[PDB]
């Protein structure tokens, strides 16, 4: 979800920057912020790779500033979470309950072909065992 | 060309509006196991109600309760504000309204050829609709994180439906159309200046 | 004044600058601001990493020995009953150290009865634990307001039996009946009915952790758009009146 | 590894002949051992200690 | 890397040795050292004794000279339990690897 919203925010920021940079005829162009150039600027800002051009208007500068703050927070969060993942090892069991085995199907499960466990599952009134059996 | 640009803008605006309207109405927003009319079973959660899937009571569209006051808990004000914002679905609805206004502005632009400010208003409405759709998606996912069934992808493995992706596709088209509307506004003013030069 | 603020903001966000100071004093200001920004950004990243890592290493108590070693959360049994007698006479190296802890503890972890001892856990916001029968533990876990939970496995093994006077004609048939019910599964179904059928109750960063930055970004986009339209309207009204 | 709780309840008992003199004293022996935790210690020795 | 290195703590007491199992520890095969663990009931001491009595390969060592030699040959995976006075003397002996 974070990656999807990052892509959406990138598209929205690029469009808003292009609009506020070139919509006004009284600014005609003094700047070089076309839609392609705006997308390039936003992509470079997100990857922290600088820019060949920078917005000069107040609105374009507000857009650039909020995008820069967003990028800083997001990149720092990615680095911090990757560090946390590489530091701490969390091995979890995909199955920890009887009902979980019934719900899924990737992991198989079986009992003795002749024994008490067979009769336990063959004759049972709990919902889970019948779904299992 | 002016004609092909207008045709593409109108088609894209209509497609984005239709996609947003379908996404708001349809209930295939999220796949998650839940209880109808609060037995748990796989369900397709939407925006207002969730219907049971492959269950004993399949087809029962239980309304989504956005205020779980069972324990009579309030916590902080921000949580209540977010819950109220999600419950009204103010931002997807606002995106739909803005898309409709942009479409009507585009339609009225043909009638009033000399008024170029209408096309700019349509572009602004389309961009604002995209922004509102982004806000709605963010609020929806954040409120979904509150309940375990819509969270914990490790065990629950919730899946987003086509209705949610219809809204995601609606945002992209609306932003694409907003670029075209601003481009046509720029072309119209450039032509006006070019004519005045002669 | 406007360009200086833009340069300072770009320097703090560590993004591309269109211009750079050229005088000695301007370059001194830029250099000290750059050092401050580097230190602050690195500190933010390091503290966020520490937060996430420490949260990742946090493991809730599950078993008795986990509860025994840690001392932050208190625990205790009833003031009487077989719970204290089990711990007092226990020779297991785990359980005995728990018994010694409760005997010498202030305030007294022992409770008068189960009713408020469970409420003591409820009102202790997770800082106190209660030791009691597993069967009653599952019952309370399934009752409103559903705030208590059972962790780990049973410390010992006991059982509930059907009581019959010594030398009675109903002794053998009842014993056979009890086993027959258990074999058929009637006892399991009865336990389920009165405990659960009648009951009343990841690693990656989520969008909820960074929702505020998204809200700030969209609010800034809206504010910038509003400023742009205000400027355009002011320019148009100024030009219209002039013409 | 073992995951989850027990599905049902079962027990192991000391078999004795029907109507035998050892039936009663054995029953108290098992119950007395359980109270003092000898059975818990015996299980711990052969399962976790070894 | 840096956080894990900072979290690394070498064993410093009997309890720390008891909790972990990667580093094996042994005693003399016959002596007062072995008898101390057998007739012991303190939680730290007897917990090891279960390991020592049932261990494969056997951690017990016939002679003190072999026990110290095994400590050096095990590159730190084996520990030797012995009297403090002799332990301090060997620690001051060449090649000062204990």
């Amino acid at each position: 979800e974070i990656w999807m919203c990052i892509v959406f925010a990138y598209i929205g920021v690029s469009v808003v920057l292009f609009l506020v940079s070139r919509f006004s005829p009284y600014e005609w162009s003094t700047n070089e912020f076309g839609i392609f150039n705006s997308l390039w600027f936003s992509l470079g800002a997100f990857m922290q790779q600088g820019c060949d051009i920078s917005p000069r208007s107040l609105s374009g500068r507000i857009v650039g500033g909020v995008w820069w703050f967003f990028t800083l927070i997001i990149i720092s969060s990615y680095t911090a979470n990757l560090a946390a993942f590489l530091t701490v090892e969390r091995m979890v069991s995909p199955i920890e309950s009887a009902e979980d085995l019934s719900k899924q199907t990737e992991i198989a499960y079986g009992t003795l072909d002749s024994g008490s466990t067979k009769e336990f599952f063959r004759r049972s009134k709990i919902a889970v065992f019948d779904k299992m059996w | 060309d002016r004609g092909v640009q207008m045709l593409l803008t109108t088609v894209g605006a209509f497609a984005a509006f239709s996609l947003m309207t379908i996404a708001v109405g349809t209930d295939y927003w999220l796949y998650s196991r839940g209880v109808c009319k609060t037995e748990e079973v796989m369900t397709h959660s939407g925006l207002w109600r969730t219907c049971c899937l492959e269950g004993n009571f399949k087809g029962l569209c239980k309304q989504i309760d956005h205020f779980p006051e069972d324990a009579d808990y309030e916590a902080d004000t921000a949580e209540y504000f977010l819950r109220a914002v999600r419950a009204s679905s103010i931002f997807p609805i606002l995106s739909v309204i803005l898309l409709f206004m942009g479409g009507l502005c585009i339609a009225a632009s043909e009638f009033y050829k000399t008024r170029h400010n209408i096309i700019l208003s349509a572009g602004i409405f389309f961009v604002s609709a995209g922004l509102s759709n982004i806000i709605g998606i963010i609020v929806y996912i954040s409120a979904n994180a509150g309940d375990p069934s819509k969270s914990d992808s490790k065990k629950n493995s919730y899946s987003y439906g086509w209705s949610f992706y219809f809204g995601a596709l609606s945002f992209i088209i609306a932003e694409m159309v907003g670029v075209l509307a601003v481009h046509m506004f720029i072309d119209r003013h450039k032509q006006l200046r070019a004519t005045a030069r002669a | 004044i406007f360009n200086s603020l833009w340069f300072s903001l770009g320097a703090f966000m560590q993004q591309g600058c269109d211009i750079s100071p050229r005088s000695l004093s301007g370059r001194i200001v830029g250099g000290v601001w750059w050092f401050f920004t580097l230190i602050i950004i690195s500190s933010y990243t390091a503290n966020l990493a520490a937060f996430l890592t420490v949260e990742r290493m946090v493991s809730p108590i599950e078993s008795a020995e986990d509860l025994s070693k840690q001392t932050e959360i208190a625990y205790g049994t009833l003031d009487s009953g077989s719970t204290k007698e089990f711990f007092r006479r226990s020779k297991i190296a785990v359980f005995d150290k728990m018994w010694t802890y409760m005997r010498s503890a202030e305030p007294s972890v022992f409770v008068r009865t189960t009713a408020e001892g469970v409420a003591r856990v409820r009102k202790s916001k997770g800082k106190y634990a209660y030791l009691l029968e597993s069967t009653m533990n599952e019952y309370i876990e399934q009752r409103k307001p559903c705030d208590t939970m059972k962790v780990g496995g049973n410390l010992d093994s006991k059982g509930y039996d059907i009581a019959t006077p010594k030398g009675s004609s109903l002794g053998t048939p009842v014993n056979l009946a009890v086993l027959k019910l258990s074999e058929q599964g009637v006892l399991d179904k009865l336990k389920n009915k009165w405990w659960y059928d009648k009951g009343e109750c990841t690693s990656a960063l989520s969008l909820s952790n960074v929702a505020g930055v998204f809200y700030i970004l969209v609010g800034g986009l809206g504010l910038a758009m509003l400023v742009a339209l205000i400027e355009f309207c002011y320019k148009s009204r100024a030009e219209a009146k002039r013409m």
